[PDB]
């Protein structure tokens, strides 16, 4: 739902790295260059920003109010 | 036969099916070699036996 | 029957990372030392929050649970505190505690990320990972959704809780050609070479060297930010040789009174 | 509902002891020592530097069921030597290796930090 | 003393079925002076024999010279002066059969000892008067070397 603060395996923090990774692919890295320009060598690391699927994006247009 | 299920075992009866020469060498302890029971028996039961 | 002397050759040290080299000791000694680093060092983390108004769309303890997850620099403090149960109070101190605040409410018409820039600290120098690079999302909040929170830091280890283990990934090896036969390969040249690996692209394996331990425990201890790489070393020195030295007093009771 | 909580693997109850000599009576000169809350971390360390001991004649270690937090050491010494003072001295001088690590890591980063 | 036997073999032929195990190889040496058959399975990674290697094979009841007859049990700290120290390879196993060329009446001539030194196995099939010491079930210690010649 929304970006894990850590690697569940290693420890490692990737709560910082889900708006940067979204943005270097719209740059126009192609999505084994963006893991690796963040700096997640592992692949324990890098299948939390891979497989992520982003659900609060969706859960926000159920606006309470406004 | 009167017994219960959790004793018994496999076993093999010995004199069924060997032959009825094979079934006499094997089963029927001669006492009239007094060479080979000295190799089998001690000094002093082998005078008894034969 | 006695020590070992053992020696160290750092070979990088960075801000993220060190790689050390630990020469002339025992294999338990050196793996007893690999879990120190993950369990029993002490660091700070969130572990108390009372929330006060909470309407994003995250859950009370999903936001609690994420917020125990974010990294704050414990680094001359978190050898200063105590820990909470041992603290001689009531309701958490200065002296056993540091004090956080999250008040955010969106107000403007695009989403608000609430980020741990938004945890003000009471202590200047416990403050989550931000000092000098984005930061760690906790929620994202709509036009008119809030949070306001108060939370605590205490100090513990990874033993307890993983929050409270300040190691990314610790990398532990030895003996990288199989000199030892310690593992045996079905066909020793499907196997990619070690990085320490000191042994040319021929031969595949090490030949058998028969009366031979292990020494040469190679090391690459990463933080998560909480303290620094050769702050988590330093500290899992002394909080094994603490632990030891803690048996022995227990053991000399134990001995003298039977 | 029925899991323990997480502090029960370091933190001594009430009445529990951290650790415990027994004679043992199969074998002369040995002893097992039970350290509570305590696992594989302390209770390798000591049976490897038990195993340098020249005067030493077995040592081990068992965890008896990992969600208990207990091991045992079993240590027999050759009749001139107590199980005790194997313990002891081999706790000692892990402590001093242990030292002495710490001492050359300490100057290894100071002169690794601009050196 | 204790020498149950005594004498030098010549490897002639090691795994020849085949590599059954990998630390382990059968060599099928024979004798000079008795002329013995031997059987034997060595750790062939801590001690490597290669053919037509030769070496002194003592099997012996005891390892302490005066024969005093040890329990079996593995005490390392013992000062006592052994056998084992002029030998490369010492085993101990434990006699598991003795097959002979017996006959009905006239004894036999050609024995076998079969000897198992906790799962690695031996025969020495010699002839009925250098087996003398061996009877099934007893403790035995291997004790060979190799000649540099
Ligand atoms: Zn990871
Ligand atoms: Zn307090």
């Amino acid at each position: 739902m929304i970006i894990p603060v850590r690697c569940f395996t290693c420890g490692k923090i990737v709560g910082n790295k889900w708006e940067a990774y979204l943005g270097l692919l719209q740059a126009e890295y192609t999505e084994g260059d963006a893991l690796d320009a963040l700096g997640l060598k592992r692949y324990c690391c890098r299948r939390m920003l891979l497989a992520h699927v982003d659900l609060i994006e969706k859960l926000l247009n159920y606006a309470p109010l406004e | 036969d009167g017994l219960a299920g959790e004793s018994v075992e496999f076993q093999n009866l010995a004199t069924l099916k060997p032959s009825n020469k094979a079934f006499e060498k094997k089963f029927r302890f001669d006492y009239t070699n007094e060479r080979a029971l000295r190799r089998t028996l001690q000094e002093d039961l082998v005078k008894d036996v034969l | 029957p006695y020590a070992n002397q053992p020696t160290v050759r750092i070979t990088e040290l960075t801000d993220e990372n060190v790689k050390f080299i630990i020469e002339n000791t025992d294999l338990a000694v050196a793996n007893s030392i690999r879990r120190v680093f993950i369990a029993e060092v002490p660091i700070i983390a969130i572990d108390w929050v009372q929330i006060d108004a909470n309407s994003s769309v995250l859950h009370d303890e999903f936001i609690a649970h994420r917020l125990g997850l974010i990294p704050l620099t414990s680094d001359d403090i978190v050898d200063k505190l105590q820990y909470s149960r041992d603290c001689t109070c009531e309701e958490f101190c200065p002296e056993c505690s540091v004090e956080f605040t999250l008040d955010v409410r969106c107000n403007e018409d695009q989403t608000r990320h609430v980020t741990s820039r938004d945890l003000i600290s009471n202590s200047p120098r416990v403050i989550p990972v931000t000092s000098r690079q984005d930061d760690i999302l906790i929620v994202k909040l709509r036009k008119g959704q809030e949070l306001r929170l108060r939370a605590y830091a205490k100090k513990g280890f990874g033993k307890e809780h993983a929050k409270w283990n300040p190691t990314a990934g610790v990398a532990f090896e030895y003996d990288p050609d199989n000199a030892l036969r310690h593992t045996v390969y079905p066909k020793p040249e499907e196997w990619p070479k070690s990085e320490y690996s000191e042994l040319d692209e021929d031969e595949s394996q090490a030949p058998y060297d028969p009366n031979g331990k292990p020494e040469r425990f190679y090391y690459n201890v990463e933080s998560c930010g909480s303290l620094r790489p050769e702050t988590i070393v330093l500290s899992a020195l002394s909080g094994l040789k603490k632990k030891l030295s803690d048996l022995q007093t227990q053991l000399s009771h134990e001995i003298q009174s039977d | 509902m029925n899991a323990p909580p997480a502090f029960e693997s370091f933190l001594l109850f009430e009445g529990e002891k951290k650790i415990t000599i027994n004679k043992d009576t199969k074998v002369p000169n040995a002893c097992l020592f039970t350290i509570n809350k305590e696992d594989h971390t302390l209770g390798n360390i000591i049976k490897s530097q038990l195993l340098k001991d020249p005067q030493v004649l077995f040592a081990g270690y068992k965890v008896p069921h990992p969600l208990e937090h207990k091991i045992i050491i079993r240590v027999q010494t050759t009749p001139d030597y107590s199980p005790q003072e194997a313990f002891t001295n081999a706790i000692t001088d892990l402590i001093s290796e242990l030292s002495l690590l710490e001492e050359r890591f300490r100057v290894a980063i100071k002169d690794k930090q601009e050196g | 003393a204790g020498i149950l036997f005594e004498d030098i073999f010549d490897v002639k032929d090691i795994d020849p079925e085949g590599k059954k195990f990998d630390r382990v190889s059968r060599l099928h040496c024979e004798s000079e002076s008795f002329k013995m058959d031997l059987i034997l399975d060595v750790n062939i990674q801590i001690y490597p024999v290669d053919l037509g290697d030769k070496f002194r094979l003592v099997i012996a009841s005891t390892l302490y010279e005066d024969g005093t007859l040890d329990d079996g049990e593995y005490n390392p700290t013992d000062d006592r002066p052994s056998r084992a120290d002029q030998f490369e390879y010492v085993m101990y196993g434990k006699v598991y059969r003795i097959e002979g060329d017996e006959t009905s009446t006239e004894a036999a001539t050609r024995l076998s000892a079969y000897v198992s030194y906790g799962g690695l196995l031996m025969r020495l099939q010699g002839d009925a008067n250098n087996l003398h010491g061996f009877e099934v079930d007893s403790r035995v210690y291997l004790l060979m070397k190799k000649l540099a010649f």
